[PDB]
């Protein structure tokens, strides 16, 4: 792209933390599994 | 052409861009509607909210803002005219939609917070009982356990739930909460002035004083009953276990989270100027001292204050007396901080000697950390090290030096460390565009003109702070938009895998697809821990 | 003033309602929301110098025959 | 197989005024100009390459077709370009505008310094059912002189003053006006930074003092995108559309018209053409932001950038900125001298066989006009009765009465066919003076084809004209469908319009020489005869 | 959008001059489109010269919809109008 | 252009018959007269839809309707026999619902022998 | 007849008429239309001279009122015709189920 | 065959006034809803009847006559084609298409849930075996499964002359189907 400048960082790719971002999403699922979601 | 970079959402929406992608992701799509106009417009009724929509009736509006109402997403607020016709009035939550932003983080400090009983109830127990709260909301103790059957093991629930409630997080229902901050002050500030009957002027106000000061004085049972309360704690039945009373509701408190937060970037800050142990103890030590400390900013100062210079100048000196006079917080002795000799003392001697201002303030020997005095140095020792990280080292040095001093000259810089006229003048020009420069010219002549004049160039200080929590408010407002934009190429993928809970392109798409959906919460915790500090005052 | 002066057909779309040349929106890529419907040359012109500058004079469009 | 084709007659119902965004400027946009300014002259035709007016553009010649439209001259609407400014600077147009907002702002906290409870009485007292701009007006003028006698914020604890424009194209803040003495904590800061860099040097800061601080647009700019959605309706703004808020009022991208606005002017068939003067504006525009950008890709000396920077800000200033005259140009129209003729009827206007000629009638035939339209066919565009022009039913072409196509053409004649007949005795036509005062001044007559070459009128109907001839000329109309014709006789044809509606008296009567010709006969000493009286009978009818 | 019957009409009962020439030239427009007449027309042209000689015979097949300023559309037709 | 009742009156096939038979009389017929772009369909869906009706039918079906109100089925299917059923023992494997649970192989024999009689 | 006495000037004609086509007509430009882009007028198109810029016919005068034609139609010719369409299928849907 | 009831609004040109309404308005609509196929809601083949009509409105410019009917319109779409009496359309290296002759030839059925024992070959012969056979010119029998509406997407009009130059798209109404029932398949492998 038009952007190409130097180095952004703080973002790498050793997570060491999955389980974190697996609990981010059971949470989303069992609010998109609600009673009430409010959909369309 | 060819819009692929993401412009389209560059001047259309800042600061609610964020709170309707958040509520998209949970709560479908017609509670972006009404939050999309609740932040953009104010304060509106139910009808106000129909006549505005175009595409949602009664029937679709009220039904929203009971599911609003159950994540505390929305204020309420009843008020009526001077003629009568009482109706309901309602505010968007900025509390309720963070505790939807962090709703992870919250069960990864309240995990890793226990004692000596680990990895044995921390996984079923509190982890199954605390999400729930944050996904349902106020949750009452015998509507839970009916989910359960032939509870045989049915105190084991009862033993961590007292524990929880103990120091923090667990709290009464908002009875208190939905309740604005300026309606509280507002309606304080009127029922205390029209019962004082006709008397004497006496510079034709004085109430001004008086009124007021009763104002403040019972704002602060106001905030203090959502705390540790003995009405729900401390209940002794006869010839039985100590338990809490089960009956009412309770839900999460926000106000205790955000202080135990603070201390990561506490650690931070202590992992400079000292090693690994004395920070460990200065850890320990900052730990015991979490749930009874001063919180970021009260509700007495957030609004209402028009800014009385007498009164901001005493606030902030009432909060100095407020943090040396505590129940026990300023008792961090020897005996309090080795247990939950003269070693340690010499550790905490060396805090009090490292210079920044944390565990100073000790004239008998015992010891306190002043949170009021730690901000600015918080707050600046991390905006330093993200235009170091960033954009250069050499940036940061010049940042540094134009607060080294106050507005400096021309020729003052290309004197200090480096050659002129090379990347002095030229960094210079890639930080007017970040708020952190602020220039100021003064002419000599009658029409302020830019040759014949010169440049003053000081750091004025809460625009760099603003701009930056912007940058990263609508960091994270991209973040979670690409995501649910890589969902639509899933709803053929995810949806049908139900049916069974090999065609090997499918796993360069299915379990491909799923670390790309990973990696962007991995850096989006890191996102939330970087822009924490620019709102803890 | 209109039909034997500067009698002129345009096409204007419905969401987003500007204008553009007689299969396409430019603005809104998809293109199907195209009502061709009969313009003078004057306010075309007028159209184009508002929005040479920066002023969005959006049409909106209704139907002559409802009930 | 194929789908049904729906169509509405749609008419417009409003003109929802707004400003573009930085999304809206480029997604209407076909090319950026890309740094580019010399046109690309190679040696081939000179052409007009990309970076320029390109064929990406809209198109100002016979040959280079635009091929985004493959279209001609003629038939090309129009393509505009997006532009990108380095330094993003502030707008000419919205001045006030800008001022009435940093007006109601506090410039440390960017938001709103009203109380709250004046504000809901403000918001309450916005959104009345019945609110006309002179309303909304005076109520934005009630919540800007309370916002500007306020001096202290709300939810900061800094100081405000009165900001206004530099005693060009400057912002100027004013946060001290008096001397006061309350205890802030900003100006101690302040007086101890001046005496600071006054004891550092006495050399820069010891001529003057107190000039004022600086507004960059690149500094307003952010606290323009600081605020709030919810404040822009005490601002003005009705920001719950996305298109247009209080930020898009600054340049960030400029819209470049089509070549269709900016035409080549027919000074010309010579090689190295002249173009118009706007597109030399944006050329120059183009350099002083290219040179801004090569001062932003390495650094440079001294102040040339901020006085580069505010003549870029004049130019683009310049360039939209610096009569209700007659306008339209209006087809099958006539300007021939006047002349006397009373014995014309009042409703009609004699009108020479040499304009009656050029100028049509569009008629369709039908059951009731195909006898005479054959004949009229047959006639020909040069014997006066006849026809100049036809249209088929299908639409073949606009086949011309002139070259071929004879008497065979007249004979198939298709019930929808449109033919362009010559004007004849009896067609409504309207007739004007260009000196138009009040509205007897265009009236509408009958025709009536004649020798020699002038418009000549009765003199009954010329006093509502203003007419005292001496060589003066007049306009003529003829409509061109078959329901304005029916609106100029009946509610606008002469005989409709004996008053003037000034007084209700009678304007169009009789004249001058008809008054003394009726003087000499009612005079008490006339006495006639049947050798007389019968030729006075007879002259009269 | 109300429409008002027949037996409430609350308008003038004349037709107007305005509205004389605007039926009279949409007959004259309906003519020149090859529409039947339904008059002894004597052989001649210009079908605004015929629609005169319905006008004076009151054989025009329209009605006039007079609208007020809140949608009270009050029917009136042509041969109930008289000059 | 704008749907008002999709589902709206569920019709059989011999009302579209007798429907295009009596819509082809208003004007010139297309049998009689055989020796604009709408005829086309009308006289292919009349051709193709007498096509199992090879080797009258207005009160035959009349009575086939009356006749059908012996056993109770669902809404569809006693339109999609109607308008089937050449009538071998072996139809009600691959048409009727089920195929094997309520019905015994004599009342389906007896029920279409009497649609054998009947075609 | 909007409560005060406010002429035919420069700052006399921002009376009631929110045209913005119309008030560009007036010397002084460069100014009308650049608050109506700013502060977002509604603009319904309803006078006469927005009506001549855009081609609309007028509200006064001739367009006051419209002419539509009478179809003389009855209700006998609008019915809905039906021979034996539900007569029974409504019926074999009811026998003890 | 459904009769769905719709409403839209038609014109009447002043030549066509000597006819009575009904006449003409039926008329009007069978140039508009003949083998014109709908969006979404199938086939439409003629017109039954109409009914609430309004006055018929008329602006300046036309002088026509535009009238807002609601019609019931006799539409061909089968929600669960239980039976088929059509016959082939073509055969490929893929699936069997078959024609319902006099109106359309768009059904398709791949072989993905027919019989098993069932093969196709590239010698254009194709015979199978699990009896005798079913081949071309003979009424196939067979169920409806699977209906899609696909749309009439527009397209650029700078991309309008890359479709010039060197050159497609089946229809809206697509139906599917399947053949597992024993003895479905061919009307005389019956009686
Ligand atoms: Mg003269
Ligand atoms: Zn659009
Ligand atoms: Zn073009
Ligand atoms: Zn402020």
């Amino acid at each position: 792209e038009f952007p190409s400048i130097p180095l952004p960082i703080n973002g790498p790719i050793t997570n060491k933390e999955r389980s974190l971002a697996v609990k981010y999403i059971n949470f989303g699922k069992t609010v998109k599994d609600g009673p009430f979601y409010t959909g369309s | 052409v060819m819009t692929i970079s993401s412009l389209e959402q560059r001047t259309l929406n800042p600061d609610l861009f964020l709170y309707k992608e958040l509520v998209k992701a949970h709560l479908g799509e017609r509670a972006a509607s009404v939050i999309g106009m609740l932040v953009a417009l104010g304060r509106l009724s139910v009808r106000e909210l129909v006549e505005k929509i175009d595409g949602m009736d009664v029937d679709s509006v009220k039904t929203t803002l009971v599911s609003l109402t159950q994540l505390r997403c929305v204020k309420y607020l009843q008020e009526t005219a001077i003629s009568g016709k009482k109706t309901t009035y309602y505010y968007y939550n900025e509390e309720g939609i963070h505790i939807l932003l962090y709703s992870g983080l919250i069960i990864d400090e309240i995990i890793t917070q226990m004692r000596v009983n680990d990895e044995e109830e921390h996984k079923q127990l509190v982890a199954e009982i605390v999400q729930n709260v944050i996904s349902l909301g106020s949750l009452t103790v015998e509507d839970y356990l009916s989910s359960v059957t032939s509870d045989s093991m049915k105190y084991t629930i009862s033993s961590l739930f007292v524990q929880l409630c103990e120091m923090g997080y667990l709290i009464q229902i908002s009875k208190l909460h939905y309740t604005p901050i300026e309606d509280l002050w507002q309606f304080l500030y009127e029922k205390h002035y029209k019962n004082i009957p006709r008397n004497s002027p006496l510079s034709d106000l004085k109430k001004r004083s008086q009124a007021k000061m009763n104002a403040k004085t019972d704002f602060a049972k106001i905030i203090n009953k959502p705390n540790e309360l003995s009405q729900i704690l401390t209940v002794d039945p006869k010839t039985s276990l100590r338990i809490v009373k089960p009956t009412v509701s309770l839900t999460i408190n926000l106000d205790r989270f955000m202080k135990g937060r603070r201390s990561k970037q506490l650690i931070n800050l202590a992992k400079t100027r000292v090693g690994s142990v004395t920070a460990q103890v200065y850890k320990i030590a900052l730990r015991l001292t979490e749930q009874k400390s001063p919180k970021i900013r009260d509700p007495l100062t957030q609004t209402g204050l028009l800014q009385d210079l007498e009164e901001a100048k005493s606030f902030q000196d009432e909060a100095e007396l407020v943090e040396e006079k505590t129940p026990g917080l300023t008792f961090n002795a020897i005996d309090l901080a080795r247990h939950l000799a003269s070693l340690i003392n010499s550790h905490l001697k060396i805090l009090a000697s490292s210079n920044f201002p944390f565990l100073n303030e000790t004239k008998p020997g015992v010891y306190y950390v002043p949170y009021s005095k730690l901000m600015p140095v918080l707050k600046s020792s991390v905006y330093e090290y993200v235009i170091a990280s960033t954009l250069g080292p050499s940036a940061m040095r010049l940042s540094r030096c134009i607060r080294d001093n106050k507005l400096v000259s021309e020729k003052i810089i290309n004197s200090t460390a480096l050659m002129k006229e090379k990347d002095i003048r030229s960094t210079l020009a890639s930080l007017i565009r970040y708020n952190s420069v602020e220039i100021q010219e003064v002419p000599r002549t009658a029409d302020r003109s830019a040759s014949r004049a010169v440049f003053l160039f000081r750091c004025k200080e809460t625009h760099s702070y603003n701009f930056m929590r912007q940058n990263l408010e609508w960091n994270m407002a991209n973040l979670l938009f690409k995501k649910e934009k890589l969902k639509q190429e899933n709803s053929t993928l995810l949806k049908k895998a139900n049916r069974d809970d090999l065609l090997p392109s499918e796993l360069n798409q299915l379990k491909m697809v799923n670390e790309r959906e990973l990696n962007v919460f991995a850096r989006l915790s890191r996102l939330l821990s970087l822009w924490e500090v620019f709102q803890m005052a | 003033l209109m039909i034997s002066s500067d009698a002129f057909e345009v096409d204007v779309c419905d969401k987003c309602g500007l204008m553009g040349y007689s299969g396409w929106c430019t603005t809104c890529k998809s293109a199907e929301n195209i009502i061709k419907m009969t313009i003078p040359y004057a306010a075309k012109l007028l159209f184009q110098e508002l929005l040479s500058m920066n002023i969005a004079p959006r049409l909106r469009l209704e139907d002559i025959f409802q009930q | 197989k194929e789908v049904v084709v729906s169509e509405t007659p749609k008419r417009i119902k409003g003109l929802e005024f707004s400003a573009l965004s930085a999304a809206d400027i480029v997604a209407q946009s076909e090319v950026e100009v890309s740094t580019r300014d010399l046109f690309d002259l190679e040696k081939d035709r000179a052409p007009k390459a990309n970076g320029a007016l390109d064929p990406k553009m809209g198109v100002s010649s016979s040959s280079l077709e635009c091929a985004t439209c493959h279209g001609n001259l003629a038939s090309c609407h129009g393509h505009f370009g997006h532009l990108k400014l380095a330094l993003p600077v502030f707008h000419i147009g919205y001045f006030k505008a800008t001022i009435q907002i940093l007006q109601g702002i506090c410039k440390n906290c960017s938001a709103i310094l009203l109380s709250e409870t004046d504000k809901r009485q403000f918001l309450h007292e916005l959104r009345r059912p019945g609110v006309d701009n002179l309303r909304r007006m005076g109520i934005l003028k009630k919540i800007l002189d309370q916002c500007k006698k306020q001096r202290r914020c709300l939810h900061c604890g800094a100081l405000n003053g009165v900001v206004k424009k530099a005693a060009a194209l400057k912002i100027i803040h004013d946060t001290f006006r008096w001397v006061g003495k309350k205890s802030a904590p900003e100006k101690d800061i302040w007086v101890g930074e001046w005496k600071e860099v006054l004891a550092h040097n006495p050399e820069l800061e010891r001529y003057v003092k107190r000039c004022m601080d600086d507004l960059n647009p690149l500094k307003t700019l952010n606290l323009f995108k600081q605020i709030k959605s919810a404040d822009c309706e005490l601002l003005g703004i009705d920001a719950t559309v996305p298109s247009g808020r209080p930020e898009t009022y600054i340049w960030r991208y400029l819209p470049a018209p089509p070549v269709c606005i900016r035409p080549s002017v027919m000074m010309q068939d010579s090689p190295a053409s002249n173009e118009d003067d706007l597109t030399v504006k944006l050329t120059e525009i183009v350099w002083t932001s290219s040179l801004i950008k090569a001062g932003l890709d390495k650094g440079i000396s001294i102040n040339n950038m901020m006085e580069h920077w505010d003549y870029l800000q004049l130019t683009v200033a310049m360039y939209i900125n610096s009569g209700n005259l007659s306008g339209k140009r209006v087809d099958f129209s006539g300007r021939t001298v006047i002349s006397p003729d009373p014995n014309l009827s009042i409703d009609e206007v004699a009108v020479p066989d040499r304009v009656a000629k050029v100028l049509t009638y569009p008629e369709k035939v039908t059951r009731y006009n195909r006898h005479k339209l054959q004949e009229l066919i047959v006639n020909g565009p040069n014997v006066h009765p006849g026809a100049n022009y036809l249209l088929k039913r299908n639409e073949d072409a606009r086949r011309n009465l002139r070259y071929g196509d004879r008497m065979k053409l007249a004979k198939n004649l298709q019930i929808g066919d449109v033919v362009e007949r010559h004007l004849e005795d009896g067609d409504v036509v309207l007739f004007n003076r260009q000196p138009s005062l009040h509205r007897l001044s265009i009236l509408s007559h009958y025709a009536k084809i004649r020798p020699w070459r002038t418009f000549r009128l009765n003199e009954c109907v010329c006093t509502p004209y203003n007419a005292d001839f001496d060589g003066d000329e007049m306009n003529l109309h003829v409509p061109q469908t078959e329901e304005a014709r029916a609106e100029a006789i009946n509610l606008m044809g002469v005989k409709n319009n004996l008053l003037t509606p000034k007084s209700g008296e009678p304007i169009i009567a009789a004249t001058q020489d008809f008054i003394t010709g009726s003087y000499l006969i009612s005079h008490k000493d006339s006495f006639y005869d049947r050798a007389t009286l019968t030729q006075l009978l007879s002259m009269m009818s | 959008e109300k429409a008002i019957p027949k037996d409430q009409r609350a308008t003038t009962p004349y037709m107007t001059k305005y509205e004389r020439a605007r039926i009279l030239g949409t007959r004259a427009l309906q003519i020149s489109m090859n529409a039947p007449v339904f008059v002894d027309l004597e052989g001649e042209t210009d079908p605004l010269r015929i629609a005169m000689k319905e006008l004076a015979e009151k054989k025009i097949p329209l009605v006039i919809r007079r609208y007020l300023p809140d949608g009270s559309f009050e029917d009136w037709s042509v041969e109930e109008l008289i000059v | 252009m704008k749907v008002l009742e999709e589902r709206n009156a569920f019709l059989s096939d011999y009302e579209v018959l007798k429907f295009l038979t009596d819509l082809e009389k208003k004007h010139l017929w297309d049998q009689k007269s055989l020796a604009p772009e709408l005829q086309g369909i009308t006289r292919n869906v009349v051709n193709y839809l007498s096509i199992n009706k090879n080797f009258m039918s207005d009160e035959s079906f009349a009575e086939l309707m009356t006749k059908l109100n012996s056993f109770k089925l669902f809404k569809a299917e006693k339109l999609q026999i109607v308008n089937q059923l050449p009538a071998n023992m072996v139809h009600l494997y691959s048409i009727v619902e089920e195929c094997d649970a309520r019905f015994d192989e004599k009342t389906i024999e007896e029920m279409l022998e009497i649609i054998s009689g009947y075609a | 007849y909007k409560g005060e006495v406010l002429g035919i000037t420069r700052f006399g004609l921002s009376k009631m008429r929110d045209s913005v086509l119309q008030l560009a007509s007036f010397e002084k430009t460069t100014d009308h239309l650049f608050d109506a882009a700013f502060y977002m007028k509604k603009d319904a198109v309803e006078g006469v001279s927005e009506c001549i810029i855009l081609g609309q016919t007028m509200s006064i005068g001739t367009g006051s009122f419209k002419v539509v034609k009478g179809t003389n139609i009855s209700e006998k010719d609008l019915v809905p015709k039906r021979c034996l369409f539900e007569s029974l299928s409504n019926e074999a849907a009811l026998k003890a189920n | 065959f459904i009769l769905s009831k719709i409403a839209d609004l038609v014109r009447i040109p002043p030549d066509q006034f000597h006819r009575d309404t009904i006449s003409a308005i039926t008329h009007q609509l069978n140039n508009k809803f003949a083998n014109k196929i709908i969006p979404n809601v199938g086939l439409c083949i003629t017109i039954y009847d109409l009914l609430t009509v309004e006055e018929g409105q008329l602006k300046p410019g036309d002088g026509s006559s535009y009238i807002n009917v609601t019609f019931r319109a006799v539409v061909f779409k089968p929600f669960l084609g239980e039976i088929v009496t059509g016959w082939i359309s073509k055969c490929t290296a893929e699936g069997i298409k078959v024609s319902l002759l006099g109106i359309f030839d768009d059904i398709f059925i791949p072989q993905n849930m027919l019989f098993e024992g069932c093969y196709y070959t590239p010698e254009e012969s194709a015979w199978i075996w699990p009896k005798l056979y079913f081949d071309v010119n003979e009424k196939i029998r067979f169920r409806i499964e699977r209906e899609v509406f696909v749309d009439v997407k527009p397209k650029s009009p700078k991309e309008r002359e890359l479709e010039e130059r060197a050159q497609e798209k089946p229809p809206a109404y697509a139906l599917l189907g399947s053949c597992q029932t024993d003895g479905m398949g061919l009307v005389s492998w019956w009686e």
